RNA sequence: ACCUCGGAGCAGAACCCAACCUCCGAGCAGUACAUGCUAAGACUUCACCAGUCAAAGCGAACCUCAAUUGAUCCA
RNA sequence: CCGAGCCUGGUGAUAGCUGGUUGUCCAAGAUAGAAUCUUAGUUCAACUUUAAAUUUGCCCACAGAACCCUCUAAAUCCCCUU
RNA sequence: GAAAUUGAUGGCGCAAUAGAUAUAGUACCGCAAGGGAAAGAUGAAAAACCAAGCAUAAUAUAGCAAGGACUAACCCCUAUACCUUCUGCAUAAUGAAUUAACUAGAAAUAACUUUGCAAGGAGAGCCAAAGCUAAGACCCCCGAAACCAGACGA
């Protein structure tokens, strides 16, 4: 990515990450499974159900996405009716 | 004359190695020691059932000490005396 | 040239002082003196083991010389002194050989005495009385 | 492939000839082993290295006392080619708190409880 | 306070006595010497 | 010659245990004993730890045997009690 | 924001928290900053305890 | 000549193992139209991507197959 | 010094390639693979380092892990004790 | 990569291989465009001990040239230069005649440490379900054949 923009000197955001992933304020990144819209006729119902699910990412993938997105995308967003509002914080998490 | 092809001790055609009486005696001595070891290991004091759990308390206490040491790791104290002692660097006479 | 080294003279001298007694340019040129001095210091460090080894070798050689003068061999002398329970080390034994020939002759006589006692014990193997010098003092 | 060695059980079944040779009665077996590492763990498998570390025999020629129990015996069987095992002997019995500071392990394997450093 | 009494006892505080709080100033690592030189990490 | 020393029961190395090393190297001309040597103090500490471990292991094994005997009892008289 | 005998405060905190935690809590007494740091979350308990003490 | 996938030896027994090593195969077909929806817990081709199995529940009735395939963007 | 002149400039071109990478001292530290116009490289694993939280980590007793195949290895996995 | 919108008196520099290329765009080089240097040090008045290299002082059997030493320089014993690269180098693989000077780790994200304040922090903006603010601390040098633009050249 661009660590220092030529016009502002700031760090830039890779907009592919913004277009593909959702960041939960807790630090988790949600994503859709690849191939969930491809060749569904040859995929079993269990496979389709698996592919139609929203999925988290590794620690390393989360760190990569955090590096590739700027701090603006890691802020606390109080949207009106966010379907992921309840998922923005962790509960009963030990270490 | 009398060349060993390639490197000694590794190739197909290695330099011949011959065991001396010294080496034979050394190996025999080690074998005797190990035979005595076999003898002294062939006579257990307790059986497995008898030994079962006879050191459990001590092992548990040792691990508890290890856990306490691990979990007591925490930054050391800081003292106003230590901070103020640095003023002495410019201590002078009169 | 905001910051420049001004001690380079003394930094070079710290090595040239140890290199002064070398041969050729190794005592004058730092690029060479540093290598030679590092090698010299490594040799000096490694030479302590060799010093001890060579001291023991010299002591063994001198003890062998004296024992041969008295008709004994070094292994016999050392082993029989140990059996007599005299714990003189090789350094002291060589010192006695050089400087106390009569004491070393006495020690060699004792070693040969114990050797002959051992030979007699082996020959008459059994419960025969132990040799006078063969008897070992017991410590508890 | 080189693998861990399973010693057949018959190896550790002493015979009357062995009892006579080594001076140990099958009945009333000794309680404790004195174990000394007489061989390097270098050029030996990592499992033998780990067993030596577990037994605490990192230093060579340093006697260590161990229980004569089946599990310790199994470890000693694993690393038997690197160690010398002898029976600990107590001519004066177990040391007491009074004489705990006067003990010495003689080369014969006896833990004398009085060490006067004087001629008998 | 005991700290103020210790100040009264101690020499004057000047610009030759100031020191950063220990742990606040990490040492700077630069590629010179055997350990940090050569390939420089 | 360490084999002979081992046979006689002394340390294979004369620098090991024995009067030659464990005795004080010196004393004041007045006769007052010298402070214990550092090596001797370390050796005494090591022997004390060894003896304490010997006692601990023997006591643990004896306690284990006693506990096993007691368990065998409990089992025997239980079996008898619910047999009766 | 501790003023006075931070060590007395540490002793009192240890006495108060040992029955709760089961062992003496591990703490750092930053005398220079006048602060007491205790390993583990005890914010609510310590707030209630300090209210009882009257601070 | 080969490049992806699966089976068997090498690799005898938890797993995993190379080779321009040895041999077989695949790039479907068939049946069904609940081959629907959801959901604990697990497996995982040594990463990820991907791929697997599945209790309970709703709604109903009263899948076979070793491989039999291809991401994103874009249409 | 023409497979396409020379000079200046873009230009500090770029180079997975070679070379170099300068005080002292201590400590930990050599580990499977996958993908890749990729096998002279890189990313993820694995290993390694540091700090922190916690409690089990290693060794391992029985019992247990398939027929095909008539026989069929050194072993392995799992595993309380210790 | 926006906009609406907001509001806005010298040197912890160099001091002749540094700092301008500059004592000078001179000398010199090229047909031309163009390239491009080096260096000087007394004093108030001149109308007053230290690099390399050598010489003093060539050389004595044997050997990475030193170390252990020794009464003794050598003789005795031990010792396969360094750097880079590599599976592995004394390697008959690279570099180095040598002295002096110059010559090569720049920084965000996120964390860690230390302060301050604290459900708030920050000297508008920003962040916040103990956070926020401030500081500390990690990211080199030389090298192509090339490509393009404009000049200069028969
Ligand atoms: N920062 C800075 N200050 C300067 C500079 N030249 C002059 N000054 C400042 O100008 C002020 C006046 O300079 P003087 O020479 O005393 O007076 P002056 O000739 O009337 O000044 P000017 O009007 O500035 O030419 C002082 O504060 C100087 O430090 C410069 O180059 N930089
Ligand atoms: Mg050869
Ligand atoms: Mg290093
Ligand atoms: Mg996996
Ligand atoms: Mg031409
Ligand atoms: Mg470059
Ligand atoms: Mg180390
Ligand atoms: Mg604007
Ligand atoms: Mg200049
Ligand atoms: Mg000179
Ligand atoms: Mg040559
Ligand atoms: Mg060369
Ligand atoms: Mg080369
Ligand atoms: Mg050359
Ligand atoms: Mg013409």
């Amino acid at each position: 990515l661009t660590y220092f923009s030529a016009r502002k000197g700031k760090r830039k955001t890779v907009k592919a990450v913004i277009d593909r992933f959702l960041r939960l304020h807790c630090g988790l990144w949600v994503r859709r499974k690849a191939g969930y819209k491809k060749k569904l006729w040859k995929k079993t119902p269990a496979r389709k159900k698996r592919l139609r699910e929203f999925v988290f990412c590794n620690k390393t993938q989360s760190k990569l996405l955090d590096k590739m997105t700027t701090s603006f995308w890691k802020r606390r967003n109080w949207y009106v009716d966010d379907p992921y509002q309840k998922y923005h914080d962790r509960t009963n998490l030990k270490v | 004359r009398g060349r060993i092809p390639g490197r000694q001790w590794i190739g197909k055609h290695r330099r011949p190695r011959f065991v001396s009486l010294r080496a034979k005696q050394n190996m025999i001595r080690r074998l005797e020691i190990e035979a005595e070891n076999h003898y002294w290991l062939s006579m257990p004091y307790m059986t497995r059932e008898q030994e079962r759990g006879h050191a459990a308390v001590r092992r548990r206490e040792a691990f508890e000490a290890i856990k306490a040491a691990a979990t007591s790791k925490f930054p050391p104290h800081r003292f106003i005396a230590d901070q103020l002692d640095h003023l002495n660097v410019t201590k002078k006479w009169s | 040239l905001r910051n420049r080294v001004t001690d380079r003279y003394f930094r070079i001298q710290e090595v040239l002082k140890h290199a002064r007694h070398f041969r050729g340019r190794k005592n004058r040129c730092y690029r060479l003196a540093v290598r030679t001095v590092i090698r010299a210091f490594v040799k000096c460090t490694k030479a302590r083991y060799l010093k001890k080894k060579n001291m023991r070798t010299l002591w063994i050689n001198r003890i062998t010389a004296a024992s041969q003068e008295h008709g004994l061999k070094y292994p016999a002398l050392i082993g029989n002194l140990v059996k007599c329970q005299v714990e003189l080390n090789r350094k002291v034994l060589a010192d006695l050989a050089i400087y106390e020939p009569k004491t070393f002759k006495s020690l060699a006589a004792l070693a040969s005495r114990r050797r002959h006692e051992g030979f007699a014990a082996a020959l008459g193997d059994g419960k025969e009385p132990e040799g006078i010098f063969s008897r070992v003092v017991q410590y508890h | 492939k080189f693998t861990r060695s399973r010693i057949p059980e018959k190896v550790f079944q002493a015979s009357p000839e062995d009892h006579e040779k080594y001076g140990g009665d099958p009945q009333n077996p000794h309680k404790l082993h004195i174990v000394t590492r007489i061989k390097s763990t270098r050029r030996r498998p990592y499992w033998e290295k780990d067993i030596i570390k577990m037994l605490g025999l990192e230093k060579a020629h340093t006697p260590q006392v161990h229980k004569n129990i089946p599990s310790v015996n199994a470890k000693l069987k694993v690393v038997k080619h690197l160690i010398r095992i002898k029976p600990l002997k107590l001519p004066q019995g177990l040391p007491a708190e009074e004489n705990m500071s006067n003990t010495c392990l003689k080369s014969t394997g006896e833990l004398v409880v009085q060490w006067h450093l004087k001629p008998v | 306070a005991r700290a103020l009494d210790l100040l009264r006892g101690l020499p004057r505080v000047s610009l030759a006595n100031l020191k950063p709080n220990p742990g606040s100033k990490k040492p700077e690592r630069r590629p010179r010497g055997r350990r940090r030189g050569r390939k420089c990490g | 010659g360490g084999q002979w020393r081992l046979q006689q029961g002394l340390a294979a190395n004369p620098s090991g245990y024995g009067p030659l090393t464990e005795l004080p190297d010196w004393s004041y001309a007045d006769g007052r004993p010298a402070p214990p040597m550092k090596g001797q103090l370390r050796r005494k500490a090591e022997r004390e730890t060894f003896a304490r471990r010997v006692v601990l292991l023997s006591q643990e094994m004896d306690a284990g045997l006693q506990a096993w005997q007691l368990r065998q009892q409990k089992l025997q008289e239980e079996q008898r009690k619910q047999e009766n | 924001k501790v003023e006075g005998d931070i060590w007395a405060l540490q002793k009192d905190v240890e006495d108060f928290l040992s029955p709760l935690l089961g062992k003496t809590p591990v703490t750092q007494v930053n005398e220079v900053t006048g602060t007491l740091r205790i390993k583990g979350y005890f914010d609510q308990e310590l707030k209630a305890w300090l209210l009882e003490k009257g601070f």
